[PDB]
């Protein structure tokens, strides 16, 4: 099951107010008009890759979808968060809670905090140790799938957990419709209005329309010719061609000679027909100081 | 331009990033300033 | 390899380009070749004594043919000075043009391409 | 809690304590002669009181006195590459006072631990709790140390009997990142009343300048702090005293 | 600068257990792996296994599997070889080893037990 | 012991390649063989590890060579005073981590 | 332009003056070279 | 010659047919063997047999 992710998934890269100005940034969004997977909520919770993020959407009428667990192992082996709302309190903890055999909510405790008609979009992520809760509730008159429309997704609360997530599993309520778009380090033409709601966005590395859109810094491009980037035939492999040298070089000889010359008569040992690895040099930890002036101290091998 | 090499592949393979930024933005200062002399020079030539 | 640009490192000299046979008669002490722009033109393979010409493969900026977004959302890309191997595909002297169907009928230029080729939006 | 603390973390599991909802004065830190090295290229030491910061994290750990230049942008070293990486664009100020008499005991302060083996370089400000045995040779290592099997997380020994070059030294990254998050740790300066239609030297949350201050009708969202023009210069602000 | 203290001469009944100590403290012990090696009276030496003071590694050998466990008290880093439900083959002089290579050197060379411990004997006679 | 002159009566200088027979895991792969020596009159102070790798006061006459199925260390300059106890240890891989044999002894007549 | 910040009140308010000559100098050689490209660009543009 | 301790041998063998002067024509010397000696060189002396 596939879906055309029409316009959803735009949020605030930052929450600094801007007016009638188009800001371009590199950030993690899912592409517009892209392929996203379609799920149902009958009798499905595989552990999808949250490589850098996904966009969640819910068609809800009785508050069935209620939480998430994100992480790298998600089995209390790593720090993993659990979300429950018991009709009065918001509870987001990564503490060592007792998870069920199949993780559900009914119908290393370092982070020391202890306490259709609706579309709900939630993006829980980590960028540089910030945990951004992204939330939006939107009314609609549509039943078939996710609606077509623009919705800025704003931060609410930033909490100190700073967690590795590379693959995620959704949380069910036992006695979840969602979408998975792989985010990429892509550059995005973002539009702010005078009231401060992000009204539109462009994934501008996608198609020629969008490439012109973010090279011309405009959502409307005139008819014409525009250079956008550079095309280079990428190398498919690496070829190394060196002389057929067969003798290990006496670098060890000028390290382990029986005598060394003074500064009054130091020697010029000139070297040809050799192989120099320098890996034994770097593997030797004897170096008291290594001030390597022309060439890299590490990058020489 | 006062840097220790001029073939940028050699500078990339030769210097680590922390001193490579010093020699490389020296190279960029030189190669930009050659480029604005080039583009203002062919831009005055383009006026010509 | 030949006629395919890859990452080569010939005796400590790196770059990107194709490695083709040459007729460039080196003297036995001499090893490397240079151009007018004193960049590397040819090298000798240090294992088998053969003159290898070095030329970086087809490259260049990408330009985009697109009418108004108030008129169309149909997309087009242009690869200039790229031969239509290394990349509804048209090859011209200006390069490899992907997206626009080639028309033998001639019209007035709207979006210029290069080498006498121009693109537009019509039926 | 970060200076007069009873417990300091190590470089493998250094505490990343968000410091927020408090007043950061720094004046007692100036008056303290306890610091020996006060190095940072990001901010200045002495002219810091007038600035109000985004959010400050105190990275608490212990490394050697010769290793104090390793906590720097672009520095490469053993601990710098296997325990704690500093980005090239690091903003913030690292403080290293002398720990001649604090983080040491007669038998050896054996609770400070550090990684020495890794097959990859570290990301900036990462948290690696990897407890696998590093593989030195090609033989598979079934938890059995010995030949081609050594464990990376190495410890120190701190005794007052040890030499001053091996004596424990305290280095703490009070990481002063000025990032997007709302300012909460301001200087110990008294506030003044607000003036309109008259240009005045303003210092709003550390940002200095001159200008006129009139009320605005824009609905800044909660957690929305500044309005920047095309120049990213502050065009509008929300008063943090009155909304 | 390696300092080494152990238990003394003792006699114990068959089937008993010992809470033996192999106590290293007071120097840069971290570069050294405090392993375990024995020798019988008049025989060649034999290596029981390793104990790694470098933050908590565990791994045994075959000749005393099922009879011995090990733990380390990382505060002052006391080494153990817990002879529990003792048998006939442990009546000898029992010593520890010390992996002599420097651990901040990346090359994993041989263990050099340059200094050797005091005494340990569980003689099982009636 | 592994196949050497296992326990002979030897004066200090006997040019006896006191060997240590190892398999392909030991003679070829385990080239970091070290020689313990529980010395008569003190706790083991071998002062001879990594074959010819020597501390202070130790001569290069203990030559370490791997030849087929045979290790080597020898002495020179025949005298009377070097009655001592020798041991060879190899990384035996599938066996315990590093294992000896039977207890090589050097003694004079 | 190689300086750690681009707003001048920010760069002055957090740099001690002795290293501030260095930071301001990088920022003003960048600013002045960009302004120089600007004023030459409108010199040739005003020539056009 | 010897520059930076590198001794390059230059050799050239050409036929001439002239009677009074060295001939007008261009002839370049090619390196054959580069040699690591490291000397001063300032004087040359011609011997015969
Ligand atoms: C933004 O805010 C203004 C101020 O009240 C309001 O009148 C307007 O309807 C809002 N929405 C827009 C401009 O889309
Ligand atoms: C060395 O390389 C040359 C390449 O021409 C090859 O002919 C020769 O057999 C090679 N020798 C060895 C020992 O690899
Ligand atoms: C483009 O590639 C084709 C493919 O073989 C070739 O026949 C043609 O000559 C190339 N064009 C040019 C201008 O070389
Ligand atoms: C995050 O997780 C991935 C895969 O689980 C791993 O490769 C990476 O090293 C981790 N990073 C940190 C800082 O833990
Ligand atoms: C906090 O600021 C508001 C601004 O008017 C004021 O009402 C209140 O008195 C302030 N708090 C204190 C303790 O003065
Ligand atoms: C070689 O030449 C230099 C310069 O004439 C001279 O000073 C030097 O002494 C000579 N070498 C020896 C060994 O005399």
């Amino acid at each position: 099951a596939y879906t055309n992710s029409f316009t959803r998934g735009v949020y605030y890269p930052d929450k600094v107010f801007r007016s009638s100005v188009l800001h371009s940034t590199q950030d993690l969004f899912l592409p517009f008009f892209s392929n996203v997977t379609w799920f149902h909520a009958i009798h499905d919770n595989p552990v999808l890759p949250f490589n850098d993020g996904v966009y969640f959407a819910s068609t809800e009428k009785s508050n069935i979808i209620r939480g998430w667990i994100f992480g790298t192992t998600l089995d209390s082996k790593t720090q993993s968060l659990l979300i429950v709302n018991n009709a009065t309190n918001v509870v987001i903890k990564v503490c060592e809670f007792q998870f069920c055999n199949d993780p559900f909510l009914g119908v290393n405790c370092t982070f020391e905090y202890v306490s259709f008609k609706n579309l709900r979009e939630f993006v829980f992520k980590n960028i540089d140790g910030y945990f951004k809760i992204y939330s939006k509730h939107t009314p609609i008159n549509l039943v078939r799938d996710l609606p077509q429309g623009f919705s800025a997704l704003e931060p609410l609360v930033d909490l100190p957990i700073g967690i590795n997530i590379t693959r995620f599993q959704t949380l069910l309520a036992l006695h979840a419709a969602y979408y998975v778009g792989y985010l990429q380090p892509r550059t995005f033409l973002l539009k702010y209005n005078e009231n401060g709601t992000i009204t539109d966005a462009v994934d501008c590395a996608l198609d020629p329309l969008s490439e012109t859109k973010c090279t011309l810094k405009s959502f409307t491009v005139e008819k014409g010719i525009y250079q956008t980037s550079n095309f280079r035939v990428q190398p498919t492999e690496s070829i190394v061609r060196f002389p057929n040298i067969t003798n290990l070089c006496p670098f060890g000889e000028v390290f382990n000679a029986t005598r060394f010359a003074s500064v009054y008569a130091w020697n010029r040992k000139r070297i040809s027909n050799c192989v120099a690895d320098y890996s034994v040099l770097y593997n030797s930890a004897s170096f008291s100081t290594f001030k390597c002036y022309g060439v890299s101290p590490t990058k020489l091998n | 331009f006062g840097a220790i090499s001029s073939v940028l592949n050699d500078i990339l393979s030769r210097l680590d990033p922390p001193e490579a930024e010093v020699q490389i933005d020296r190279l960029i200062t030189g190669r930009l300033q050659s480029l604005q002399t080039y583009v203002t020079q062919q831009l005055i030539r383009a006026a010509e | 390899v030949k006629n395919k640009c890859v990452n080569f490192n010939f005796n400590g000299l790196t770059g990107t380009g194709v490695l083709t046979e040459s007729n460039k008669k080196f003297l036995p002490f001499q090893q490397f070749g240079r151009d007018i722009a004193d960049t590397t033109d040819a090298v000798r393979d240090p294992q088998t004594l053969e003159i290898l010409d070095i030329t970086p493969c087809s490259f260049g900026g990408v330009s985009v043919i697109t009418p108004g977004t108030n008129t169309s959302n149909q997309v087009a890309v242009l690869y200039q000075d790229v031969n239509c191997t290394e990349v509804n595909v048209f090859q011209t002297r200006a390069g490899c043009l992907i997206g626009a169907e080639h028309v033998n009928n001639s019209y007035e230029c709207d979006i210029p391409i290069g080498a006498g080729i121009c693109a537009s939006y019509q039926t | 809690e970060v200076f007069n603390a009873t417990r300091f973390a190590s470089v493998y599991a250094w505490n990343r304590k968000r410091i927020s909802n408090c007043v950061a004065d720094y004046s007692v830190l100036y008056n303290s002669a306890s610091f020996s090295t006060f190095k940072c290229y990001g901010v200045s030491p002495t002219k810091l009181n007038d600035l109000c910061f985004t959010n400050v994290y105190a990275d608490s750990f212990v490394i050697r006195g010769d290793e104090v230049r390793q906590i720097a942008p672009g520095q490469t070293g053993k601990i710098a590459d296997y325990n704690y990486k500093l980005p090239d664009d690091f903003t913030g100020c690292v403080i290293a006072w002398n720990s001649n008499n604090l983080d040491s005991k007669v038998g050896g302060n054996y609770n400070y631990l550090y990684r020495l083996f890794r097959k990859s370089n570290l990301k900036p400000f990462e948290r690696d709790i990897s407890t696998e045995i590093y593989q030195a040779g090609s033989t598979p290592c079934n938890g059995v140390e010995g030949f081609n099997c050594y464990f990376p997380l190495q410890s120190y020994g701190f005794q007052p009997t040890n030499g001053v070059g091996y004596q424990p030294y305290r280095v703490v990254v009070l990481s002063f990142e000025l990032l997007h998050a709302p300012a909460t740790v301001c200087g110990p300066k008294k506030s003044t009343n607000l003036v309109k239609n008259k240009c005045v030297n303003f210092n709003f949350n550390g940002l200095t300048g001159t200008g006129v201050l009139t009320e605005s009708n824009k609905k800044f969202l909660p957690f929305q702090q500044f309005g920047r023009d095309i120049a990213d210069t502050t065009d509008a602000v929300r008063d943090p005293q009155t909304l | 600068q390696v300092q080494l203290v152990q238990s003394g001469a003792e006699v114990k009944k068959a089937g008993a257990s010992v809470k033996v100590s192999c106590k290293a403290s007071g120097y840069t012990f971290t570069s050294y792996d405090i392993n375990w090696v024995r020798q019988a009276s008049g025989q060649g030496l034999e290596w029981m296994g390793w104990m790694n003071p470098i933050s908590g590694n565990t791994g045994y050998a075959q000749k005393f599997q099922g009879r011995v466990t090990m733990t380390r008290n990382t505060s002052i880093t006391t080494a153990y070889m817990e002879l529990s439900s003792l048998r006939s083959e442990d009546t000898a002089v029992y010593f520890c080893a010390r992996g002599g290579r420097y651990c901040s050197s990346t090359t994993c060379y041989s263990g050099v037990g340059m200094d050797v411990w005091g005494q340990g004997t569980t003689v099982t006679v009636p | 012991v592994l196949t050497q002159p296992p326990s002979v009566s030897g004066a200090p200088g006997q040019r006896v390649t006191i060997s240590c027979t190892g398999s392909s895991s030991n003679i070829g792969a385990g080239y970091d063989v070290h020689w313990y020596h529980q010395l008569p009159g003190t706790a083991p102070k071998f002062l001879i590890y990594g074959n010819s790798n020597r501390p202070s006061g130790v001569p290069d006459r203990f030559s370490g060579s791997k030849s087929g199925t045979s290790a080597s260390l020898a002495i020179t300059r025949l005298q009377a005073e070097d009655e001592a106890d020798y041991y060879c240890q190899s990384y035996d891989s599938s066996l315990s981590g590093w294992v000896f044999g039977g207890g090589t002894k050097l003694t004079v007549l």
